[PDB]
């Protein structure tokens, strides 16, 4: 989706 | 590694197919022999088929997909499966941000055909 | 060996598309948790697909793939692939006659999505 | 369908490697073009390899991988994956009892080499 | 995308088999649960087993295969195949160099074993 | 398509 | 372990 | 055969 959506970090 | 080039047996008619799963849209490249045979171009996140065609691999069965958004090229993963030393599928995955599901753009490529 | 049998991660989206390659209707069944959640029925020798749908995987995660024309069960080949350790493909191949070619329903099953 | 049966590119070396996971003695013969180039023998319940030979697969490039069992040919399941549409694994595994782990023997091929 | 891990059933053993198709030493290092499992090393241009071991998945599963020639890493190649839903192999081809065989270390990974 | 259409003999 | 599949012939 | 990629650096 974009910038600070559902990036792929786990935090 | 070169991904989404598949050598096809030559003058073969083989069928491929793109599924989106991803906010952005994505235009699917089929080139044969280096040439554009085909062009999808549509946008879903439920695996819509945004295209499913009959192409001929040609002379050289050189079949190669790319994958890319707003003009951007997307990572692709890719690997042939030969069933019964008969049936083929050529499947590609991309990538398009940064959460790797690599399901972004889905193409399948299968052959033989009728 | 059975074959058309996945198990896929529980409670899992997928894809489930059917293409047909014979002048035999085909009919798919696909089981998830052993009990119908789709069926497609479609004629085409040119690699039509026939259905494509999002099932879940349920409880269970086990989906099964039948193909049959005219009430007989096709000859399945199968196989599962994954890429990137992510990207899943499960695969099924049928033969409704003699010339082994099974190509007549193909079926793609495809995960994650979205 | 057929199993254990693969077309190589011709006159082309490959690898060939059996593993054993079973109480019974495992008997693997890889044919090249109907002729048995090589004959694998061994007993293992820990994965040994009791095999691996270099073989040509000949002007017809016809491979075909039978187990057996004390005589008794077992049931096999296999497929061929290409990766990078440069690097081939021909796969085999075998059932020879009642349990279904398709382990018994395992079978390998791989081209190209050097 | 990333090539050479794969998530394993926890706690189960699986065999790892490496072969060698290079002028130079390979040495393979495989990863359970991001500790050293095993290393092999070797040389050969006609595929010989460098190493073969059974090994534990651990309580993650998580296997990942390393590939380096005199320190320096070579370029993955994997995907993981699954037949009659049962039978495992978890392949890795690897390029030391520029002519991208992709043969110069090869990893065969199967489960289950016994 | 049936009998005697491309059975795959080889014929 | 042991002979396999076709053991139990009869009744 | 030889060092690899990495060769011809420079000029
Ligand atoms: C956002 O643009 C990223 C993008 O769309 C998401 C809905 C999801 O499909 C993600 O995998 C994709 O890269
Ligand atoms: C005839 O019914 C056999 C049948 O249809 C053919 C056109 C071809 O697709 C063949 O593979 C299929 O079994
Ligand atoms: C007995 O011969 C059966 C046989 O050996 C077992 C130890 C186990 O590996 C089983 O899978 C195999 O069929
Ligand atoms: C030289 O080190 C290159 C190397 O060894 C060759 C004999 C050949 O196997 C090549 O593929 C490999 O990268
Ligand atoms: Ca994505
Ligand atoms: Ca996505
Ligand atoms: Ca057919
Ligand atoms: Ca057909
Ligand atoms: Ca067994
Ligand atoms: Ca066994
Ligand atoms: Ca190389
Ligand atoms: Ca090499």
């Amino acid at each position: 989706k974009x910038l600070x959506k559902x990036l792929x970090l786990x935090l | 590694a070169t991904q989404g080039v598949f050598t096809l047996p030559a003058n073969t008619r083989f069928g491929v197919t793109a599924f989106a799963n991803s906010s952005g849209t994505q235009t699917v490249n089929v080139l044969v022999n280096n040439e554009t045979a085909a062009t999808f171009s549509g946008q879903s996140t439920n695996n819509a088929v945004i295209g499913t065609q009959v192409l001929n691999s040609g002379s050289s069965g050189k079949v190669q997909v790319q994958v890319s958004v707003n003009g951007r090229p997307s990572d692709l993963v890719s690997a042939q499966v030969i069933l019964t030393n008969e049936l083929n599928f050529a499947l590609v995955g991309s990538e398009d941000g940064t959460d790797n599901d690599y399901n972004d753009a889905v193409v399948v490529i299968n052959w033989p055909l009728g």
